[PDB]
DNA sequence: GTCAAGTACTTACGCCTGGTCATTACTAGTACTGCC
DNA sequence: GGCAGTACTAGTAAAGAAAGTACTTGAC
RNA sequence: AGACCAGGC
């Protein structure tokens, strides 16, 4: 059921997820060249949902994406605005941070507890 | 202050090279065009089988390239080939958007790929 | 293509005899109209054909990160006097003459290397043949697909596009 | 198709009825019982849903006629339904008669004599008789004595009306039937049903009906009658009812009231006499289709049945389940209890599955598709197979540019050139040449594939050597040894040659000219499509990837067509505005700017060279089989020719001898500053076909009206143009291979006073940002950046969306002057190398490539980075990007780039330039689905209106759209010389070879329309002075009464007064009277042809030029949204037009509209602060106004007016709003003795309002107003605040109703205009003193409609879809804007082109192939209508000539002998 | 992916020039731009043959079938 | 009769080229094997 | 030697962010 | 033949 999802990209979810679409999560990564190769892996997709809609708003390039998305690397015609790529630099985060002392010294900063 | 200005770009924007002096949309055609050429997909080719792949033979590096291309390695993986290029009307085949080769230069392996 | 989104399809491979010539002796193997820069505004490909062809003379790379020129130090000028160091034009300029009448051409033509790109899209993933072939068995008409030997679409933009020119029996 | 075999037949019309259940048992092949499909080992069980009855199934004989699978048909079957069930098509109107009729009497609930009053008015509009019906209201508790009388005196009418029109040659016996009498019906059926289903009791007999509940589909249930009206019942002396009883009923209706349903379900006079019967709603028997069109899913072995298979499967489970239910009923309490509980149950379901077959989402259940889904949409059936097809011998590559080409040619492949194929049939003259052509066989161009045999039979000549292939050429031209073929012979199917024709295509073909008629010649070399660029700017093709189609035609009637009809070279103009698409493009322009110029003198050598390099005496170029030369220009030292004399003698070899010389006097876009001190370059000189003068360029050759190659079209013909353009697409690219041009680095470069110039004028940029920005916020004067008041208001600005609108106005409109004085000073002047050297700015001038805007942002300025009218959008913080620090106001800041592309964009002048390059990517990509869908709906509407042979243009039904086409029935692409008469003078002796006068008054008439075009234009001379209504007019125009296309003379009135007006001005060896002769044969063979499709080319000139937007008022392509295809009488931003009198001045006018602009009470107030006091609910409601100073001077509000709103319009609707609220939640001053009259001013309104207590205005300064509410102490709280505000929005001080203000513009175009933003004709015509009320236009189109006529909105859509193009400078002629005005206003009403406006139509298979297929296909069948198949879609679908152009007229022959 | 025979523009035989740049960048402590020039290379389309080669045939080589590893 | 609003059905650019995946549970049965 | 338990097998049954008109139902 | 994905103009 795991092989059948990457193989598709349908969510079969019986509590369905916080998610809008429902079809299209993996996609054949082409190695038709190494620059697109490497375009996969740094590519974010806003939505399916998002795709079939007649708006224009959510394709705009907004100045809040300094650093984050890319501005030019975004593919021309129906996926314009809405597939695009991270700076090169632009790195996730993938672990929970230490938390567990930022309370203890907000208190001595002047925080009155809650 | 940024580190460099550079690095709000993404990985196949920051490969185009003097980027700052094209227009904004051949800016944005060159990032979905360099990931659509014939290259070298990798050199592992007879470990793999995929089911259409393409390569071109003899690519050769830049003259003309970013800082950021010889630190993501893209010398491993040669796109193109420097051509000398010139800017003229003398053939009449050529106006809109095509252009012509050198008959002797690809009976010599210009460009060649299988 | 070039780095700088100048695609376009081949003409006609030129023989080298009918090719313009520099008084270098080389012969350009790729020609690209002057009519695709204005419009198009990419004044990044000129300027790698500066920068590629003072660095094929001296043996050097160039790095070409953006914004590593100011307006007061235009890369005009510093691969300018590269070229001028070389014996070649300011300019990035070449006097050449014709392949096929021989003579000197009026202004000096603007060459150097640039690095091109072989896109993916030959003719052969293109065009398609159909005289007859298989057709669909619901309707009688022939098959969807390259591949499966079929046919192209006559669609209505196309149908009532026969109709303005008044034609009637190139729509039957 | 063979034209060897004819075809005897033809279908002339069609319609449509409803297959009753005895026809569809006789019908069949077998009636099919078992659900199971096929068994072991792949057999079809015999009575299943494959069975050999009913066609041949996979290698298996048919058992009904014995063919395999290639010959059998296929064949129908049925099964048979054990309950009369619902058909899902008609439950709609089922459940109108369902409903509205007696259960007792079994007649409608309506009164007997009144259902009569349609039946009699319906079999009128069977036949023509839409002007009678409405005399049968005149024919006029109440006894039967004369009701009785009075049906006979209605139905004696009829029968006198039918009877005098049927001998009036008005109406045959098969009945008139237009689309204006369907408007009328469609009308009076809606009257009918609306009704019958308003009825309390049946007035016939008078007691009650139960009435009915539709819970959705597959059900009804009728309900409890109440207690009530069970009385009724008495003193006459919830429940699932079954679709069994339904029938029941409804098969009584229908014959006590049989004598009306006759005229409702038919639209033409029933001919047949049959009976109109409630089985044919329902369906008893389904029709299982033939097992050809439901073969299974073949997927190598993943073999699963088709979808209809696995419907009919569960129609055939549950109608095996009920005959086993109704098994236990012959058995036979608790076994009968169970057993009919079930039964009822498998009731539904068998109506469910019967819903699924025929419609899936009529069905309770991702769903298997129905047979109505198979139909509907793109990707149905009438869109995506019969309105488009795929096509056999036809082909599609990548084009790559082709100069040699002489620019009527397509160069085809080899690859393309052995595939398609010709058949040419065998004769005398061909067994020279096809001969040959099959002895090389199918691999050797020029070869043969195929032969096709007297007797029907085909010969491969793949598999064949060339000692068998010479005997086939032998036995090629022999006669028949078969008597029933001796008149036919044998078809070669040769390939392609030099000499076929050939369709190009490019997608998408937005105008008729992207699919035009090329010659063909093959090319030896490689797999491409090869073009000439004379062709690129008709497709829009460039050569980044374009592939194109290529239809090759299969016989004579359609080479004929592509060779003279869809020919390229009578698609040099288009339609659109006549302007020229046709001609070179980019390197050939900056060819002709250097050859033509002063400094290209050429040598004997280099000239003789460069005229053999384009002319070619021996393909016939020349008209002269000898180069004909002429002197040099300079003879000592040494002879040189000019540049200039190239292009004299290329016009003088290709050009017809006997004919002079081309005149011709036009200009250039070259200015005579770019070339020096008292150039004349600017104006080109033709003097007997001598360049004199000037540069040719863009706008001489190349897509522009008035040039060379324009006016060789008009004096020379169509050949010969097309051939200039070859002869000229040669001479300019052999000059390029000897004398070449080139672009560089060099050109982009300006000196070093031009880069002082330009850093200069940008340092003036600095501070603009900053004085924009203290203007919007009125701050005072010079105030700094970071002043905290200007601080405070640039936030006040940025959290509303239109005070950051006109910030981005203002602060726009003054960085674009700096943009601009740098442009103007910096370019041609301060460039370091110039014209023509300068090879950047050349190719801009001329036009060849670029604009004056790029060259711009090249050298000099990048300029200001727009969004969708605004600057770059702003963060909540303030900051426009993280680098500016927030709200600052910096010019840099906002998106103006100071960079250059030439010396480079600083980073975030980088990121704003891309947001605006996605901005215009994003509007041409997903914003050109608003634009196709208008072009759709404008030729399905249009498809079949064209050209008549009365020269009257009308729609293929026969209803009449105009009189004449645009009023003057001229072409658009022969109007372009026909008023450029001082080009017709001087070319006169060379255009009377073409029109050619004394040879044709023969089979004309001079003498009749030249002396009526006499007494009408001395008789409105002397008249027009006054107005047009005062017009007594007394005589026609010429050309209502005369046939311009027959009578010489018969000319537009407009065409007459601008030729006596150049006749008479400059008077000028051709004399005054053979000129005037000349213009009057051009203009009559400048008339459009009959048959010319005319509504296509009319919708083709708005949605290709609707591409030319995309690829307070709205503007643009949502206007033409609201205009064409809505019709919306709620139009966004309605407007009207007010002239001022010239009496009045511009004081007396901006006071006079504060007196139409409205006054809300809202606009009055400064605050309203209630005290609600509780321990009896008080509230103290205190309304704080401004000053009497202050409100009383901007709106001219009085003191005595505001007490009067307060108190006769403000408590009225705040006393309403707080009972409607209360119902819905069940679930400082002095004292008050001041005077008496105030007392019984507040006396008053507590005695008249509800609950109001106290109340008190200020009287002596207006500035308060207070008073007291009171409430029980049931109520709940309310919050009386969200209540005032929405109160005190709604009440109005001082409105004019439908009008919202008036507005004062600047005068434009020298007339003073007063615009107001809403329509109110009525009330604007009581101001006559101010208002020219003779001038008030408009922009709601539906409002025009409605105060001033048909005519008048008829004007006025035209003015409107005019001005939608006049802000983008696209001219489109006025005749396409008058014909998609004609067709909207054709029922008097203002109809749009979706489906509501096409309701009202003849052409059923029009509107079933459009959208909503199944409503149109029940429409017609209800109808029962028949149609002629009229419309070029009817045509298509059942397979006729199409009845427009060629297919508007037959082909006789005459035989010799009797 | 191997240095090429005879460049691309003139038709120079470049292909046994591609060892010799090499030794002349490793053992003589050369740059680029005298390498060029002492194996002969003067033309700019001949000297962007032997600058720009990748030789990528060394990172193939590593892939053989026929040999165990 | 009546305006009224809620509800229901309806469309949303053209053509072209690749590639992939595609019914699942279960239920009764015949056979395999461990056993005494 | 034959009985019954499982493990399989092939067998046949269930599968949440567009704008326009037309219409009934709906208070009054 | 569908659905999804990736593209071309
Ligand atoms: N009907 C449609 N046509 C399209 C669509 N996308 C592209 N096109 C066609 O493709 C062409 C795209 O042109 P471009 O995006 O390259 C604009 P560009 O600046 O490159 O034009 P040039 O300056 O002439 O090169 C254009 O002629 C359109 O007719 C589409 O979604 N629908
Ligand atoms: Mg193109
Ligand atoms: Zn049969
Ligand atoms: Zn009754
Ligand atoms: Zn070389």
């Amino acid at each position: 059921k795991m092989q059948y999802f990457l193989s598709t990209g349908n969510l079969v979810s019986q509590s369905g997820l916080d998610l809008q679409q429902v079809s299209g999560y993996t996609v054949v990564a082409e190695k038709i060249n190494f620059y697109r190769f490497i375009s996969h892996f740094r590519m974010v997709h806003r939505g399916s949902f998002f795709a079939q809609l007649k708006t224009t708003t959510v394709r705009k390039l907004l100045p809040e994406s300094w650093g984050f998305l890319c501005p030019v690397h975004t593919p021309d015609g129906s996926p314009c605005g809405l597939l695009n790529h991270f700076a090169h630099k632009c790195r996730i985060s993938t672990q929970q941070s230490d938390v567990s002392r930022i309370p203890s010294i907000l208190y001595s900063l002047g925080v009155a507890p809650a | 202050v940024e580190f460099t200005p550079t690095n709000i770009l993404s990985i196949l924007a920051n490969l185009t090279p003097f980027s700052d002096f094209n227009q904004s949309p051949r800016n944005m055609y060159q990032c979905q065009m360099g990931k659509q050429t014939m290259g070298t997909p990798g050199v592992a080719l007879c470990h793999r089988s995929d089911n259409k792949l393409y390569r071109l033979q003899t690519g050769q590096t830049p003259i003309v390239k970013a800082n950021l291309y010889d630190d993501y390695g893209m010398d491993n993986f040669p796109n193109g080939f420097n051509a000398v290029v010139a800017v003229i009307s003398y053939t009449g085949y050529d106006m809109d958007d095509a252009m012509i080769i050198n008959k002797s230069a690809d009976e010599r392996g210009f460009g060649y790929g299988t | 293509s070039s780095r700088h989104g100048q695609k376009g399809v081949c003409s006609r491979k030129w023989p080298t005899i009918d090719m313009p010539f520099s008084e270098t002796g080389i012969q350009p193997d790729i020609i690209i109209n002057p009519h695709a820069f204005p419009s198009r505004m990419t004044i990044g490909m000129f300027v790698e054909s500066l920068a590629g062809k003072a660095g094929a003379l001296h043996g050097i790379a160039q790095d070409s990160t953006p914004w590593i020129f100011n307006e007061d130090d235009t890369p005009a000028d510093y691969f300018g006097e590269q070229l001028a160091k070389a014996g070649y034009n300011y300019h990035g300029n070449e006097p050449m003459y014709s392949g096929a009448t021989g003579e000197e051409l009026r202004a000096d033509i603007y060459v150097g290397v640039v690095y091109y790109q072989r896109l993916r899209h030959m003719v052969n993933d293109k065009f398609q043949v159909r005289s007859t072939g298989p057709v669909n068995s619901l309707t009688m008409q022939p098959v969807k697909g390259r591949k499966r030997h079929g046919g192209i679409r006559v669609g209505e933009m196309e149908r009532d596009a026969l109709i303005g020119h008044g034609t009637s029996f190139l729509l039957q | 198709m063979d034209i060897s075999k004819p075809v005897g037949s033809e279908i002339t019309s069609v319609d449509f009825g409803i297959l009753t259940a005895k026809e569809i048992r006789n019908l069949s092949a077998k009636q099919i019982t078992n659900p199971t499909v096929l068994d072991n080992l792949g057999h079809p069980v015999s009575g299943g849903l494959y069975d050999l009855a009913l066609g041949a199934f996979l290698r298996n004989l048919c058992s009904t006629c014995g063919l395999d699978e290639k010959f059998c048909p296929g064949h129908q079957g049925h099964i048979e339904l054990p309950v009369p069930c619902y058909n899902p098509l008609f439950f709609n109107q089922l459940y109108i008669y369902l409903r509205a009729s007696c259960l007792f009497c079994h007649h409608f609930r309506l009164k007997s004599v009144e259902v009569h009053r349609y039946a009699c008015k319906l079999r009128l509009l069977q036949y023509g008789l839409i002007d009678e019906s409405y005399k049968l209201d005149e024919i006029t508790d109440i006894s039967s004595t004369l009701l009785n009388e009075l049906k006979s005196k209605r139905s004696e009418y009829v029968d006198m009306a039918i009877a005098k029109a049927l001998s009036d040659g008005r109406t045959t016996e098969r009945g008139s039937f237009t689309a204006t009498v369907n408007d009328e019906r469609k009308k009076l059926v809606h009257e009918f049903h609306k009704k019958l289903l308003s009825r309390g009791k049946c007035d016939n007999c008078g007691m009650f009906s139960p009435k009915f509940r539709k819970d959705g589909f597959t059900k009804i249930f009728e309900t409890a009658l109440n207690e009530k009206q069970i009385t009724n019942n008495r003193v006459k002396g919830s429940t699932y009812i079954l679709s069994t009883e339904v029938k029941n009923i409804l098969d009584t209706v229908f014959r006590k009231e049989q004598c009306v349903l006759q005229y409702v379900f038919h639209s033409r006079p029933n001919l047949s006499r049959k009976l109109v019967k409630a089985d044919s709603f329902f369906m008893d028997v389904l029709v299982v289709p033939p097992t050809r069109f439901r073969l299974p899913s073949k997927l190598g072995e993943e073999v699963h049945e088709n979808s209809q298979n696995q419907l009919l499967s569960k129609v055939l489970t549950t109608s095996l389940l009920i005959r086993d239910l109704n098994d236990d009923l012959s058995k036979l309490l608790e076994d009968r209890r169970v057993i009919f509980s079930r039964l009822m149950n498998a009731f539904v379901t068998i109506q469910n599955d019967v819903n699924a077959f025929i419609d899936s989402t009529k069905a309770q259940g991702v769903p298997i598709p129905g047979v109505k889904q198979a139909l509907e949409k793109k990707e149905g059936l009438f869109r995506k197979h019969m309105m488009g097809k795929r096509v056999n011998y036809a082909a599609r590559s990548v084009i790559s540019p082709d100069p040699n080409i002489e620019t009527n040619e397509i160069g085809v492949p080899p690859v393309f050139a052995v595939k398609l194929t010709y058949p040419e049939p065998v004769t005398a003259y061909n067994i020279a040449e096809l001969r040959q052509a099959v002895i090389n066989g199918p691999d050797k161009w020029p070869g043969a594939t195929q032969i096709q045999n007297e007797d029907g039979s085909l010969v491969s000549l793949i598999g064949m050597s060339v000692e068998q292939r010479k005997a086939l050429a032998n036995q090629l031209l022999t006669p028949s040894s078969n008597v029933s073929t001796h008149t036919l012979n044998k078809k070669v199917y040769r390939h392609i040659k030099n000499r076929d024709v050939v369709l190009m295509n490019r997608q998408p073909t937005l105008h008729k000219a992207s699919m035009m008629g090329h010659k063909v010649r093959v090319l030896p070399n490689e797999k491409t499509l090869r073009l000439h660029y004379a062709n690129t700017g008709a497709y829009n093709a460039d050569f980044d990837g374009d592939e194109m189609n290529m239809h090759f035609p299969q016989n004579e009637n359609a080479r004929a067509e592509a060779l003279n009809l869809a020919n390229t070279d009578s698609q040099y103009l288009t339609p659109t505005s006549g302007s020229p698409v046709r001609g070179l493009i980019q390197d050939h322009i900056s060819a002709g700017v250097w050859l033509t110029s002063k400094d290209s003198f050429f040598t004997r050598e280099q000239y003789q060279q460069y005229i053999y390099g384009c002319i070619r005496p021996e393909d016939g170029h020349t008209t002269r089989s000898k180069i004909v030369t002429l002197p040099p220009t300079i003879f000592k030292p040494y002879p040189l020719w000019t540049g200039k004399q190239i292009i004299t003698t290329v016009l003088l070899n290709v050009t017809p001898p006997d004919m002079p010389g081309i005149n011709l006097i036009s200009k250039n876009k070259i200015k005579n500053e770019y070339w020096g001190k008292g150039s004349l370059e600017n104006e080109v000189l033709f003097k007997d076909g001598a360049l004199l003068c000037g540069i040719l360029d863009k706008s001489q050759y190349g897509a522009s009206k008035y040039g060379i190659v324009h006016s060789l079209h008009e004096v020379y013909g169509p050949e010969v143009a097309a051939k200039v353009l070859s002869v000229l697409g040669r001479l300019f690219t052999n000059y390029i291979t000897a004398t070449a041009f080139t672009c560089g680095m060099d050109d982009l470069r300006l000196t070093a006073e031009g880069n002082k110039w330009r850093t200069d004028i940008l340092k003036t940029s600095v501070d603009t940002g900053r004085e924009a920005a203290a203007e919007v916020t009125n701050l005072d004067k010079d105030t700094p950046a970071d002043d905290p008041e200007l601080l405070k208001r640039l936030q006040e600005i940025l959290r509303d969306n239109n005070k950051s609108g006109i910030l981005d106005a203002v602060t726009s409109s003054k960085v674009n002057a700096i943009t601009s004085q740098v442009v103007s000073k910096c370019v041609p002047d301060g460039t370091m190398k110039k014209f023509p050297c300068n090879s950047m700015q050349a190719m801009a001038l001329s036009g060849a490539k670029g604009s004056n805007v790029n060259v711009s942002q090249i050298m000099c300025l990048l300029g200001q980075q727009a969004l969708e009218g605004r600057r770059v959008p702003v963060m909540v913080s303030g900051k426009t990007l993280p680098s500016f620090k927030p709200y600052e106001t910096d010019a840099m800041a906002g998106g103006y780039v100071k960079g250059r592309f030439y010396s480079g964009i600083k980073p975030q002048e980088y990121y704003f330039h891309c947001m605006a390059g996605r901005e215009g990517l994003i509007d041409t990509a997903v914003k050109t689905s608003r634009s196709g869908y208008l072009q759709r709906c404008l030729t399905k509407q249009l498809e079949g209106v064209h050209v008549s042979y009365d020269n009257s243009i009308r729609d293929a039904d026969g209803t009449l759209v105009q009189f004449m086409y645009g009023g003057d029935a001229i072409d658009i692409t022969k109007e372009s010389h026909m008023t450029q008469f001082e080009f017709c003078l001087d070319n006169y002796y060379a255009l009377l070879k073409k029109y050619n006068p004394s040879a044709l008054i023969e089979h004309l008439d001079v003498e009749s329309a030249l002396k009526y075009s006499k007494k009408t234009l001395k008789y409105r001379k002397k008249h027009s002075k006054e107005p047009h209504y005062k017009q007594s007019v007394k005589y026609d125009p010429v050309l209502a009464k005369y046939n311009p296309a027959k009578y010489l003379g018969s000319v537009s009135e407009n065409f007459q007064d601008k030729l006596e007006s150049f006749l008479d001005k400059n008077s000028k060896g051709v004399n005054e009277k053979k000129f005037r002769a000349l213009m009057q044969l051009k203009y009559m063979r400048s008339l459009i042809n009959p048959g010319e499709a005319v509504g296509i080319i009319a919708s083709q000139s708005v949605g290709e030029p609707s591409t030319q937007m995309t690829l307070n008022v709205t503007l643009g392509i949502p206007r033409l949204r609201e205009i064409v295809m809505t019709a919306s009488a709620a139009i966004k931003t309605p407007q009207m037009t007010l002239p001022i009198w010239n009496d009045v001045s511009d004081e007396q006018a901006d006071t006079f509209c504060k007196s139409i602009s409205k006054v809300l009470l809202s606009e009055v107030i400064d605050k309203v602060i209630v005290t609600e006091t509780t321990g009896a609910r008080s509230y103290v409601i205190h309304m704080r106004f401004f000053d009497n100073n202050e409100y009383s001077e901007e709106y001219d509000v009085s003191k005595e007016e505001l007490q009067n709103v307060i108190s006769n319009q403000f408590i009225h609707l705040l006393e309403a709003a707080i009972v409607k609220e209360i119902k819905k939640q069940k679930r400082v001053e002095a004292n008050n003795n001041m005077n008496k009259v105030q007392r019984d001013r507040q006396s008053a309104i507590i005695s008249h309002h509800r609950f109001i207590t106290k109340y008190n205005f200020d009287d002596e300064s207006g500035k308060w107003c207070e008073f007291k509410l009171e409430l029980a102490a049931d109520t709940e709280k309310l919050l009386m605040v969200n209540i005032v505000e929405e109160i005190c929005r709604k009440s109005i001080i001082r409105q004019i109703p439908h009008i919202d203000r008036c507005v004062h513009p600047e005068p434009e175009n020298g007339k003073r205009v007063l615009v107001t933003e809403g329509v109110n004709f009525q009330a604007m015509w009581d101001q006559e003193a101010f208002i020219d009320v003779d001038g008030i236009t408009s922009n709601d189109v539906a409002a025009v409609l409605k105060t001033y006529g048909v005519e008048a909105a008829r004007n006025t859509i035209v003015n409107e879809i005019n001005n939608v193009f006049s802000r983008y400078a696209i001219s489109v002629s006025f005749r396409h804007l008058d014909l998609i005005a004609d067709m909207m206003t054709r029922q008097g009403t203002y109809l749009a082109f979706n489906r509501q406006g096409m309701e009202t139509s003849t052409s059923s298979f029009m509107k079933m192939s459009y959208e909503t297929t199944c409503q149109f296909l029940t429409k017609a069948v209800l109808d029962n209508e028949r149609e002629q198949l009229d419309s070029p879609s009817a045509r298509i679908v059942v397979g006729k000539l199409n009845n427009v152009g060629t297919g508007s007229f037959d082909v006789l022959a005459k035989v010799p002998n009797a | 992916m191997i240095v090429p025979v005879r460049c691309f523009s003139c038709g120079k035989v470049v292909g046994d020039k591609w060892e010799s740049y090499l030794n002349l960048l490793q053992e003589d402590e050369l740059d680029e731009g005298t390498a060029l020039s002492r194996l002969g290379l003067k033309r700019y389309c001949c000297r962007r043959m032997i600058l720009t080669h990748v030789d990528l045939i060394e990172k193939f080589l590593r892939y053989n079938p026929l040999e165990k590893r």
